[PDB]
């Protein structure tokens, strides 16, 4: 629909690496042992995904309020300020690892 | 209804303000500027309509001619009529022009700009103004001769 | 909504036509034709304005949100409360 | 004659009591006034809303004892279309159409009525997002959501309730990952309390669904998918999982406490259905099961108590059977069974208050509802003593 | 001596910003 690159943001976190933990979740109790690595990997992820999940909701709200508002001119002056603090807080926080 | 609008805008734009958003003023200016462009059109039509009903509701001015120590005098004169006529007109003006305007001296208390932003320029205000000199001419044209009646009496028998 | 609406009005029971009237009578739509519908509409506004001076006549308070008339031909229907006057054209059966 | 105000005023939306007088006026004008042992009742298939659809939750209203709601998973006949699809369905007058449709953003896991107030729907979704509905006003949209935050849910939630009476209401949540959440039915938009149910060494509990000792408000009851039932107190003295039981080898599925309530006291007592035709009752007291339910195998979904008769409740297995189990008459066959026809993935079961009749989900979204033998639907004293005394036997 | 309004706030469209900040995550 736009002949330039557009440069769509996102969130460096898969949606399905939770289904892995939950398979952990689940054939841990099985009796099943899996490798200690994937233990690691399976609980670090589970236990970091409702940031990940309230991240990627977040952006995605953003997206669409920002594309409402540039769908009607005549407010993104006024909203200009809002817009302004939360690119400063995107920029804030996209330099941490 | 106009002065209804335009209560109910600035109203708006109050709670607007109370709620502290960002870059309030330069939003009024440019709402400011479309609404005074808005009232130059209208203003435009209106006084376009009060012209071709002198060649919106007119008031009729009236006035006689009588006779006083054997001369003939007018009561009120034709320049009277005109001063009637232009005080109507300037009326049906300011029925627009004496709206206020909006914001966050007497021309900034209330809006007096439209005569500029006329999207037609003075033209339809001349036209007005000369719709004037069309009736009050034919009337003292009409006047002239009937009041060279009196000169019957400046001649004694 | 309006096409939802009409949509679901009409395949209840595969009406032969109903058109949304949100004025006093004189309605523009049409599911037919014009004529059958608008002249139609606006003597059902006519006589359903007559039939709430009726029901006023017991009590003003009173009013009719609820009109169907089921004959030996024709079942009609309207139910106004402001200004929303139903039509339906539908079998007696 | 009028060309754009008509227009306008089909394009000014003011319809809302006009279409909802509509819509309720309409489907009673469906009736045809003119002047010239189990049985199928009513058979429910919208094919609007239920086309290839499963059904995800059932709940009978309280308050209204005719109304209904629904869920529905996200469709894979089309992402495009609305995902989350809620249903509200009446027992006024005969129709096809639904009274009520929702949609929801993410897909719908669980549906309830609100016992506080007896028009709000509450729902928790896939995302571990509580959704509220207004059934009075004519809106799509979700009145009102939680907040997807750490502290409140993220998992997808399963399980949503209303404790206590009308002016003492509480609405409790659980998500899949263990959180236990509190709201009020005023504002959803902060947990009133919320704590990770955890059992031992800091490890949770994939809860799966809950339930609680009726006439009774706090001391929770839940299953995990792990194949585990556990108590836990919900304030009391100590928060958190209170006692283990011996449970089923397989994931826990539905579970729910005894709610008939007559001149014995038999709220102790649990069914939970497991995923191997397994619908194991026990007591709370009690840390092994006390009987099994063993006819065939793989997975029976859900088993619910009827509210009115004390020894009898409803069992649906996914094969395509629902079974009315009594404990009076018979402990090894059931007392009553039906199949819904094509033989479907039946999946959950929900007597309507005051039993009498029983309603039926469908992985095809073919809901079906109906009644129950006289014969057996009525209780009575005897009912109730030989229960006891069954009891006794073991 | 009336004062005027300084500068207004700025849009500084989205795809600036996003530009820049894939130049800053990339010589990071």
């Amino acid at each position: 629909g736009r002949t330039g690159n557009v440069l769509k943001l996102k969130v460096n976190f898969l949606p399905e690496i939770i289904t892995l933990s939950k398979e952990v979740r689940n054939l841990k109790w099985l009796g099943f042992r899996v490798p200690l690595a994937i233990v690691n990997k399976a609980h670090q992820a589970n236990q970091l995904y409702p940031f990940a999940i309230s991240l990627i909701e977040s952006v995605r709200t953003y997206e669409r309020t920002c594309e409402k508002v540039e769908e009607r001119n005549t407010i993104s002056l006024l909203v200009a300020g809002l817009k302004k603090e939360v690119q400063a807080l995107i920029a804030e926080g996209i330099a941490l690892v | 209804t106009f002065s209804e609008i335009l209560n109910r805008v600035q109203k708006a734009v109050d709670d607007l303000n109370l709620h502290s958003y960002s870059n309030l003023p330069i939003w009024v200016n440019k709402l400011d500027m479309e609404i005074e462009r808005i009232l130059g059109v209208r203003l435009q039509a209106g006084l376009r309509a009060w012209t071709q009903v002198l060649l919106p509701k007119i008031k009729n001015v009236v006035h006689e001619l009588r006779i006083t120590n054997q001369v003939i005098y007018l009561n009120p004169p034709i320049e009277e009529c005109r001063y009637k006529l232009y005080q109507e007109m300037f009326a049906w003006k300011m029925v627009v022009l004496s709206l206020p305007r909006i914001q966050s001296t007497e021309e900034e208390k209330f809006y007096r700009n439209a005569l500029t932003r006329m999207p037609d320029g003075p033209v339809a205000l001349e036209e007005s103004y000369s719709a004037v000199m069309g009736i009050v001419s034919e009337v003292e044209q009409y006047v002239k001769v009937w009041l060279q009646y009196q000169c019957l009496w400046d001649m004694q028998a | 909504e309006v096409e939802e609406t009409l949509k679901r009005l009409q395949s209840q029971k595969g009406v032969q036509g109903i058109i949304v009237v949100n004025t006093e009578g004189i309605p523009i739509k049409s599911t037919m034709d014009n004529p059958t519908t608008t002249q139609y509409a606006s003597l059902m506004h006519s006589f359903i304005l007559k039939a709430r001076s009726t029901v006023r006549d017991i009590d003003p308070q009173n009013d009719l949100t609820f009109l169907r008339i089921r004959s030996k031909k024709n079942e009609i229907m309207v139910a106004p409360d402001k200004d929303y006057f139903l039509i339906v054209i539908q079998n007696p059966t | 004659l009028t060309e754009e105000e008509k227009q306008q005023i089909l394009h000014s939306e003011e319809f809302l009591s006009f279409f909802d007088h509509s819509t309720r006026i309409v489907e009673r004008a469906l009736s045809e006034q003119i002047n010239i042992k189990l049985s199928l009742n009513r058979q429910f298939f919208d094919e609007r809303w239920s086309k290839h659809r499963v059904v995800s939750c059932l709940d009978w209203s309280s308050q209204y004892p005719e109304l209904l709601v629904a869920s529905y998973n996200n469709n894979e006949d089309a992402p495009h279309e609305p995902d989350g699809v809620a249903l509200v369905w009446n027992m006024k007058y005969k129709k096809t159409t639904p009274e009520y449709v929702f949609h929801c953003q993410s897909a719908v896991m669980s549906a309830t009525f609100a016992k506080f107030h007896p028009n709000l729907v509450v729902g928790g979704t896939y995302s571990g997002q509580i959704v509220l509905w207004d059934n009075r006003s004519n809106k799509r949209t979700p009145v009102q959501r939680t907040p997807l935050s750490a502290a409140a849910h993220t998992h997808p939630v399963y399980c949503v309730n209303v404790v206590g009476t009308q002016n003492a209401h509480n609405l409790i949540s659980i998500s899949t990952d263990g959180k236990i959440c509190s709201w009020s039915l005023d504002m959803l938009s902060h947990p009133q309390d919320s704590m990770e149910l955890v059992h031992k060494q800091s490890k949770a509990v994939a809860v799966t669904s809950m339930s609680f000792p009726v006439g009774d408000v706090n001391n929770f009851v839940v299953g995990s998918e792990e194949g585990s039932v556990y108590t836990a107190c919900r304030h009391g003295s100590k928060a958190g999982i209170s006692e283990m039981f011996e449970g089923h080898q397989g994931p826990i599925t539905g579970i729910h406490c005894h709610a008939a309530v007559g001149a014995v006291d038999f709220s102790h007592l649990f069914v939970t259905s497991s995923f191997d035709w397994t619908v194991k009752l026990w007591t709370t007291k009690n840390n092994k099961p006390l009987y099994s339910f063993e006819d065939n195998a793989d997975y029976v979904y859900d088993v619910m108590w009827s509210p009115t008769h004390p020894a009898l409740f409803a069992c649906v297995d996914g094969m395509g059977r629902l079974d009315l189990w009594n404990l009076n008459n018979d402990t090894e066959v059931p007392t009553a069974s039906i199949s819904v026809e094509g033989n479907p993935a039946l999946n959950r079961v929900r007597w309507t208050h005051s039993g009498r009749e029983i309603a039926v989900g469908d992985s095809e979204g073919q809901i079906v509802i109906y009644d129950v033998g006289e014969q057996i639907a009525v209780p009575r004293n005897d009912e109730w003593a030989r229960f006891g005394r069954t009891l006794a036997e073991i | 001596r009336k004062l005027v309004h300084d500068k207004e706030l700025a849009a500084e469209d989205e795809q600036v910003f996003l530009m820049k900040q894939q130049s800053l995550l990339a010589k990071q």
